[PDB]
């Protein structure tokens, strides 16, 4: 229809479109390699390549396909990994044998000819049917039930039901009648890859994300269909905290879209989808792969790729949120992903803004991460689900100032800051208890009102105690440790109790590759308990002795109870939930008894 | 002390529905009286329809 | 009036013209006497409108 | 009497911008509508027009559009603005459109966005007071009606719920020395949570009657952004020159809407600014700051306390030192307090307000005021000093009057500082609590305070 006249990398002018449309996906070439227009000059029209672009020609013809990005939603995309074009990579490898990636190939983003069994409910002939109806479910595999539904657009009177039954996708299995028009339905749906799925309302969230990291989970809580941040540093966080939500957290499924990252880390976690079940399910052990999807575009992906993937990932989550189920969306980009606006800006000639970053960075960070929440999804019957977005930034060693850095954290309520300091000082979390903060915590009243009324005040007693210690590390830097009084000694101590005990979890062991609310909530009560005592016995500093010599005594004379209020971390959480909050009761007795009969010797 | 203090929010409460759907009621009955000026409007609409000239 | 009117504010020298299917042959008659108005109206050779 | 002239001559469509060709004489400013082949209608803002070519920036992006199949139809009003009193009450788009599920305004009259400024003649210095509700603000930096105040912040700090706050208990000091009150409530670029915290707040307000809501979501189109401040300050100038009523305007996070002036000026292609934003934010923030203030002819007044966020938790960056040098005050959020886990968190030491003076009076608020404001700074600093003395030598060193110093800054952040989210304490109200502080300093102690002054009060 149309070819070539400009090729310069992404680039690839098109004379001939006259009518084409804004984002309308057009194929170039012989290779036929899918590409989207980015810029209307007249008849002349802009298109990036999204593959490799050596080897154009002059006059080398130019398809309209006539419809914007879109990926297929339906059965059979989880555990599946696909490029930001949404092709099926293990399909790919398996059907030609060649271990790369054919330039310009075109396969589906679903196999049509598989099987899936069918599960109707309750649906009558003549029935009037609206869009997001759960009419049907589909147990693409053990613990995991697509429930196809119909259409957002899509509304009318059931003629035609079909019978449960094995279906490949492209059978019909539902017949609409609505306005004089007959209108049949596949398992697969398109979607634009832009513009969210609709909603019927948004909803303020309830309920925590409880991840399996403690400072996580308690310091710093973030609500389920939430936004967060990462400085996606190596090591842990997109490693470790990754695998947190990948099998630790309470989250029905994860969309995990890393893009421009390091190659080698997305093959060793790839390799790790398959393992690493996790036993969920009261009777069966939970395979992640089931629970998982995988958006990977690796470093030498194309440009455009970056910036298709994102938004390929947000369509996903939203259409598992459309189900009711609570998905977590975990993005390693965004990092990368400016670098792909400033290129594609520079390509297109665009007069930056600040450092180089097109002015609507902002606009477009804005609306991916405004595309999360807990939402009231439409159809019969009323269910809600959620999508979680936890993206990453620059790594934590360059500044916080960095432009989309500053953009993130404006719209992001919960900032997970981790910290090149405590990295290097081999601290496993690694998150800063300073400049992190969760904007959220307004919302969670309820639940831990409901969960533990205390929990709230000895929360801000230990962030309190954190914060003098680490206000008046300056001064013992400084003066010295000898001006040091009987309450800057104790808060020293929780403080170093909290670093080691509390904030530190290596997660390579059975005793700490999980730490449950229970577990942490009472650790915590502990150490802010032993504070508080040893606050009250050098307050109390009579008989000719107390204060300094008060605290000096206890730590000697209670040094047992000290000691092993660092042991409480070994304590197994796989013991069982009664037996721990048992043992917790009994050391928190113990600590009572502690200070109380150090309160009748009168030091 | 409370709940007799609760009675009487109650009934101000409900008096103060009634009070207001009186004035509704007076408001509607106003807008409805607009409709004599309505009427006229409308034709002077008309006459404002057809000053396009030339 | 209205065809006069949109000559003016149109300027061109050709134009087209889509009117209801009634009342076209009347509006055949207000033709060209508008025309010869808009010539008129300003100092400028009367357009192509034969809509 | 005259109609729209509906061009289809779409040449050229780049980024956020559109590309007519043949247009007959438009106008700079003229707003215009934009509908899509498909039949979707986008609105949009013609940008700088050269010869029958001008250029339009329309909302809503501009994905769908094709050369050949959209029509733009050209309205030639220079965005207009509906206004009238039952304005109030009601929460609206960024661009205005009601989101209250209620019927659209009926316009008293309709105004120009951007309205032309005050004759300076006719400006008059700021009187009477205006309770915050917030003790800290009432008294260290008290602000007068017709005082514009910024609020200095930094993300994670809680700015938009101690706006919620004033929102909730602002009210005149008037009615305790003895409803022309007014909020025009614009919020740019909030998120989604805090959308919802606004909206469950105006729900719940109990406050209605004298508050207006403008929202402007992230997700809403960056130039909506932009407006959202015009119409807020054309509602408020409507409401309280023309309507007599004082009018309290708090804008919050402007630094949204800084960075969408930002995407304009760039997509204008013009150079940018010194410093990254661009040179013309220093005359948009004055126009935006000086609407603010008394005329002396209209009994009503305009009052303007800005939320602006400062990037890198500093005043260095150039918009809050551009509005600092523009406005005549600095509130600060400390994020220390925060992180201490005082509700306010705002900076007391840092906290100042040029025209203080005038706020407190005899007629207007308590004699005592100024001098109990004077004495609790000079207090609370030496307070500091003599903490940081505690830490140095041991606090064995330090005499009687260093514990009272101690053990007074204690107290204050204990009570003064810490105050309930639904507390809401008078002008009087706050007076008094600070007054209890003061009491356990000695009378000689008290040097700030004036004589006979402090025989009035110290008694108790």
């Amino acid at each position: 229809y149309g070819y070539v006249r400009k090729v310069s990398g992404p680039v690839v002018i098109a004379d001939g479109m006259n009518g084409a449309a804004m984002y309308e996906l057009v194929r170039v070439g012989h290779d036929n390699l899918i590409g989207e227009i980015i810029r209307l000059e007249g008849d002349s029209a802009t298109i990036q390549v999204y593959e490799e672009t050596a080897g154009l020609m002059v006059n080398d013809p130019v398809l309209r396909t006539h419809k914007p990005l879109s990926v297929e939603l339906g059965p059979g995309i989880l555990g599946n990994i696909f490029d930001g074009i949404q092709r099926p990579l293990k399909t790919i490898a398996i059907r030609s044998g060649d271990v790369y990636i054919p330039r310009g190939v075109s396969v589906p983003a679903l196999d049509k000819d598989t099987l899936w069994e069918f599960q109707p409910k309750k649906i009558g002939e003549g029935d009037l049917l609206t869009g997001g109806d759960l009419y049907a479910t589909v147990f693409e595999n053990s613990l995991m039930q697509h429930h196809v539904a119909l259409p957002p657009d899509a509304m009318g009177k059931v003629t035609y039901v079909a019978p449960a039954g094995q279906y490949s996708l492209k059978d019909t299995v539902l017949e609409l009648e609505f306005q004089g028009v007959k209108k049949s339905f596949t398992m697969l749906q398109a979607w634009p890859v832009r513009t969210p799925r609709p909603v019927s309302s948004k909803l303020a969230a309830d309920t925590p994300l409880l991840t399996g990291q403690r400072v996580l989970d308690a310091l710093f809580p973030s609500v389920l269909g939430g936004t967060c941040a990462i400085p996606g540093a190596f090591g842990c966080g997109k490693t470790v905290i990754s695998q947190a939500l990948s099998k630790y957290s309470n989250s029905d499924t994860v969309v995990y879209v890393g893009c421009g990252e390091r190659g080698n880390e997305m093959a060793e976690v790839l390799m790790d989808f398959p393992q690493l079940t996790m036993t969920l399910p009261d009777g069966r052990e939970e395979s992640v792969m089931k629970r998982t999807t995988l958006v990977a575009n690796t470093s030498n992906m194309p440009v455009a790729a970056r910036e298709a993937s994102i938004y390929t990932g947000i369509t996903i989550a939203e259409y598992f949120r459309d189900m009711g189920y609570n998905v977590s969306m975990m993005a390693d980009s965004t990092s990368r992903w400016a670098e792909a606006l400033r290129e594609i800006s520079g390509r297109l000639a665009e007069m930056p803004a600040d450092s180089g970053y097109p002015a609507y960075l902002a606009a477009r960070l804005a609306s991916f991460y405004e595309r999360a929440g807990k939402v009231k999804c439409l159809g019969g019957p009323e269910r809600t689900g959620s999508v979680t977005i936890v993206g990453a930034v620059s790594p934590p060693g360059g500044d916080f100032s960095d432009p989309v850095t500053s953009a993130t954290l404006s719209i992001v309520q919960v900032f997970w800051g981790l910290d090149k300091k405590l990295a290097q000082r081999k601290h496993f979390p690694s998150v800063n208890w300073l400049i992190s903060y969760s904007k959220y915590s307004t919302a969670l009243e309820s639940f831990y009102e409901q969960f533990d009324p205390d929990f709230i005040n000895i929360r801000t007693k230990a962030r309190e105690v954190l914060q003098r210690e680490d206000d008046l590390n300056e001064i013992v830097q400084l003066v010295g440790k000898d001006a040091l009084a009987e309450g800057d000694k104790i808060t020293l101590e929780t403080a170093k109790l909290l670093r080691e005990d509390y904030l530190a979890q290596n997660a390579f062991t059975p005793y700490d590759k999980f730490c449950p609310f229970y577990k942490s909530v009472w650790m915590m009560r502990n150490i802010i308990h032993f504070y508080n005592l040893a606050n009250q016995a050098v307050e109390k500093g009579a008989g000719m002795d107390g204060q300094k010599i008060t605290y000096t005594l206890i730590k000697h004379r209670l040094g047992d109870l000290f000691y092993r209020l660092v042991s409480q971390k070994f304590e197994d959480p796989a013991e069982g939930e009664p037996a721990l909050v048992a043992k917790f009761k009994k050391l928190h007795e113990d600590l009572t008894a502690g200070f109380r009969a150090l309160e009748d010797e009168t030091r | 002390e409370f709940q007799r203090k609760l009675a009487e929010s109650s009934g101000d409460s409900g008096a103060n529905v009634k009070r207001l759907e009186q004035e509704t009621e007076v408001k509607i009955h106003h807008l409805n009286a607009g409709a004599e000026k309505i009427q006229y409007d409308v034709v002077q609409m008309l006459l404002k329809h057809v000053t396009t000239v030339k | 009036g209205l065809i006069v009117q949109s000559l003016l504010r149109l300027k061109e020298p050709a134009v087209l013209l889509r009117c209801r299917k009634d009342d076209h042959h009347l509006v055949e008659s207000v033709l060209e006497s508008a025309k010869e108005e808009y010539a008129q109206k300003l100092q400028v050779h009367p357009p192509e409108i034969l809509p | 009497l005259e109609v729209a002239m509906e061009y289809r001559t779409v040449t050229g469509v780049a980024g956020p911008l559109v590309i007519l060709d043949k247009v007959k004489g438009p106008k700079y400013y003229e707003i215009v509508n934009i509908r899509l082949g498909d039949g979707t209608m986008r609105r949009g803002q013609v940008l700088e027009v050269d010869g029958e070519k001008a250029v339009v920036q329309v909302f809503e992006g501009t994905s769908g559009i094709d050369n050949k199949f959209t029509t733009v139809q050209f309205t030639g009003e220079v965005l207009k603005t509906p206004v009238s009193l039952d304005m109030l009450g009601r929460i609206f788009n960024g661009s205005g459109k009601p989101i209250d599920n209620g019927p659209p305004i009926l316009p008293e009259a309709y105004l120009d966005i951007s309205g032309s400024s005050i004759n300076p003649s006719e400006r008059t210095y700021p009187e009477e007071m205006i309770q915050t509700g917030i003790s800290t603000i009432d008294v260290m930096n008290s602000i007068a009606r017709g005082q514009k105040i910024p609020l200095f912040s930094a993300a994670g700090l809680p700015h938009n719920e101690i706006a919620a706050q004033i929102c909730r208990q602002a009210g005149l000091v008037k009615r305790l020395e003895k409803d022309n009150f007014a909020i025009v409530f614009a919020a740019m670029g909030v998120n989604m949570e805090t959308a919802q915290f606004f909206k469950r707040d105006f729900e719940e307000n109990g406050s209605m009657e004298r508050v207006t809501l403008f929202l402007n979501l992230a997700n809403d189109p960056t130039i909506e952004r932009i407006i959202t401040p015009r119409i807020a300050l054309t509602t408020a100038e409507y409401l309280a020159y023309e309507c007599g009523k004082h009018v309290l305007v708090i804008l919050t996070d402007m630094s949204s809407y800084a960075d969408a002036l930002r995407e304009v000026s760039a997509a204008r292609e013009e150079v940018p600014g010194r410093r990254g934003y661009p040179g013309y934010m220093y005359t948009d923030l004055a126009q935006i700051y000086e609407r603010a203030g008394r005329i002396e002819g209209r009994k009503g007044s305009i009052t303007q306390i800005p939320i602006l966020t400062m990037p890198n938790d500093d005043i260095t960056h150039p918009t809050p030192d551009l509005t600092g040098y523009i406005t005549e005050g600095q509130i600060y959020i400390d994020r220390q307090l925060q992180n201490r886990q005082i509700y306010p968190p705002i900076n007391v030491l840092p906290s100042l307000s040029r025209l203080m003076k005038s706020a407190i009076g005899e007629g207007m608020t308590r004699r005592d005021h100024s001098d109990v404001s004077n004495q609790l700074y000079a207090n609370y600093a030496i307070g500091k000093d003599v903490q940081a003395m505690k830490a140095v030598v041991g606090e064995e060193a330090l005499s009687s009057e260093d514990l009272l110093y101690l053990e007074f800054l204690d107290k204050f952040e204990r009570k003064f500082v810490a105050q309930g989210a639904y507390d809401s304490r008078n002008i009087f109200q706050s007076l008094d609590l600070a007054w209890t502080l003061l009491r356990i300093f000695p009378r000689e102690l008290l040097h700030r305070i004036p004589g006979k002054t402090l025989d009035q009060y110290y008694s108790r």
